Parts: structure tokens; sequence; C-alpha cells
């Protein structure tokens, strides 16, 4: 059972570096979202007036 | 230039300042709190889950408090970048609240060029990066890291600089003397409190059981003249981490005595 | 008439833009709330262990 902890406690701060990591990618992810469309929106409004 | 047959340049029209006026940035800010209170916990459970058997904690420790300031810089950037794009639209809205009316006339001059309304693309593609400063450091997840370092010699022991913020490690943490009993219960507290103007530890149950009974009650402790009230105190999550973890090392030197015992019989 | 041909080539072209650029957006939607069920996942894989 100490064995087993001991593996244990070696995957979760692994799952734990692969959420930061894929944490990242949240602010990649929203700043290319809210980049890559004012512009279109800019050009909805051009097409409007 | 005739590139396009559209203007370069056009006017803002209410139809589409309607449009314009729904433009919203998504909700980061709940996400991000979540995701801190979820980074929080699972150190407060891996702070837990620790064992005065593992060795080689120094470098977990630090690895976590890397990971630890780099989504906190993420977060603050994200917030600075999201602040900047208020600012950016505002100026957007200001500018085309001076924009002329929409006609044949305008329409040519704008055709054949003429610099006078300017479109967001150009603000937006070499936007200034905000640089935020003043590193956020005052939050309570700050100071629940390094306190596992420098525990492992002496956990009922506190320098009296220990609270100097001189330190980039959120403390100057050394070897000192302090006590690990309250004085007015004189047992081992399990829920301590303590108040930045008293700089004092005690017992919750005791400190309410000498704070009752007096509207205005001085601490108990010396060299504090003033009064300290209730909502003075704060509730500093370090001081019970020292004990329990200080509980969770008995707990395991009394399990190695144990088997010990077991080995030698 | 000689202008407004182009105007309707342009207005044309617009609509086809627009629509191409929702389609885009609905894309850069949908890799978000990707991300965000992808981090519900992780959550719950750190909650299991």
């Amino acid at each position: 059972i100490d064995d087993q902890i001991q593996q244990l406690l070696l995957k979760q701060r692994h799952l734990l570096s692969k959420m930061a990591s894929s944490m990242k990618s949240l602010k990649n992810c929203q700043k290319e979202l809210i980049s890559t469309q004012i512009l279109q929106f800019e050009a909805q409004n051009m097409d409007v007036s | 230039l005739n590139d396009n047959p559209i203007p370069k340049s056009v006017p803002l029209h209410p139809k589409s300042g309607k449009y314009f006026h729904n433009l919203h940035a998504r909700d980061l800010s709940n996400i991000y709190q979540q995701c801190y209170k979820q980074i929080d916990e699972t150190i407060n459970q891996l702070v837990d889950s620790t064992s005065p058997s593992t060795i080689g904690i120094e470098e977990q420790v630090a690895d976590i408090t890397s990971t630890y300031k780099l989504l906190s810089t993420y977060e603050s950037e994200s917030n600075s970048f999201d602040e900047h794009i208020k600012d950016l639209k505002k100026n957007f809205k200001q500018s085309s609240d001076a924009c002329p009316q929409i006609d044949l006339s305008t329409w040519d001059k704008y055709r054949t060029g003429e610099l006078t309304a300017p479109k967001l693309s150009e603000l937006y593609l070499n936007m200034p990066t905000p640089e935020p400063a003043t590193m956020v450091n005052n939050t309570d997840t700050l100071k629940i890291l390094k306190v596992l370092p420098y525990i492992w010699n002496d956990p009922t022991c506190v320098i009296p600089d220990l609270q100097n913020p001189a330190d980039e490690d959120d403390l100057q943490i050394e070897g000192g003397k302090i006590e690990l009993t309250c004085p007015i219960t004189c047992k081992p507290y399990e829920a301590p409190l303590i108040s930045r103007k008293c700089n004092h530890v005690f017992d919750r149950d005791g400190i309410q059981n000498y704070l009752q009974g007096y509207t205005t009650r001085d601490c108990p402790q010396a060299a504090c003249s003033q009064v300290v009230s209730m909502r003075d105190f704060v509730r500093d999550p370090i001081m019970e981490l020292r004990c329990k973890i200080a509980k969770m090392k008995e707990s395991q030197e009394q399990d190695k005595r144990s088997s010990q015992a077991i080995d030698v019989l | 008439l000689k202008d407004k041909k182009p105007f309707a080539n342009t207005k044309k072209t617009l609509e086809n833009q627009v629509e191409e650029l929702t389609e885009k957006c609905s894309l850069k939607t949908d890799e978000f709330l990707k991300a965000k069920e992808k981090i519900n996942e992780i959550f719950e894989k750190l909650n299991t262990i």
C-alpha cells in the first residue's frame, strides 16, 4: 500500500502538469477567439452600411 | 486606392451601432476564478497527503510553485488583455461618435483616399501590450506555498522576522522560538487565529472565551496596548497548516515506532 | 448603372464573406466549448484520483 501511494503520487502530479499545459492553451484559444472576429464584425458593419 | 470598390474608411451607422454595442467579451472571470480555486484546493490536498518518509520534497514544491506563479502571471496578463480590449472598444466608440454622415459625397471622398475614419484593424494589429506590474502576492494561495520546506526540522518554532515580505518566496522562513500551545487553554490548539495588529496566535475556543464578556478587550499578550475586536482577527491558514503537518508527523513517527517494536519482537 | 453593377458584385462577395466568417466563428466557438469540456474532463479526473 505504501508503494501504491507512492506510484499514485507521481500520477496526480502528472495530470496536474497536463492540466496546467492545457490551461496554457486556454489563453491561446480565448485570444484566437476574441481575435479573428472583430475584423469580421467590422466587415459585417461595412456590409450593413 | 481603387483596389477595393468599398471605401477604405467608413463612418458608423446606428443600425451597425446596435450590434457594435451587442459586442461582449467571453466570461473569463468565472472560469479563471474556478480554476484558481481548484488549483488551490488540489494544492491543499497535496500538502495534506504528504508524509515525512517521502524524501525529495524540495523539487516538488519548486515545480508546483513555478506552476503557480506561471498560472498567476497568465491570469494577470489575461486580465490586462481584456482591460486593454475594453479600452480599445471605448476608443472605437468615441471615435465613431464623431463620424460623419452617410451619402455619396462621403463615399467618393473615402474611395479616392481620405484618412478620416480610422478602423479598428490598424489599432488592433499593433495594439500596445499592457505589460502589467505589481505582481499579485497578497493572495492567500500565494501564502500557502513555501510553508512545506524548512518544516521537517522544527515545526513548533517561528522566527520573528518570518513576516518580512522582502524575500521573493512569499516570506523569510527560518528557525526561531515560538509556542505551539495556547496559554489561555494550556493545550495544543487545532483551530488557531491571529490578527495583523496583535500578531499573536491563539485558540479559537480560548479567544472566544476570553473575548465575550467585554465589548473592548485587549490581547492577553504584551507589547500591544491597542484593543482587538472580532473584525480585526483574520483566518491565517498557514498556522493550522503547520499544526496539522506537525500532527501528521507525530502520527508518522508513532507508526514508525510501532513498526520498529514489531521488528524487534 | 455602370456603378451599380459593381455594387451588386460587391454585395454578393460581401454576403459570401459574411457567411464564411460566420461558419469560421461557429468553428471557433466549437473549439472553445471543446476546450471547456476537456477542462471539465481533467477536473473530474483530478476529483476521481
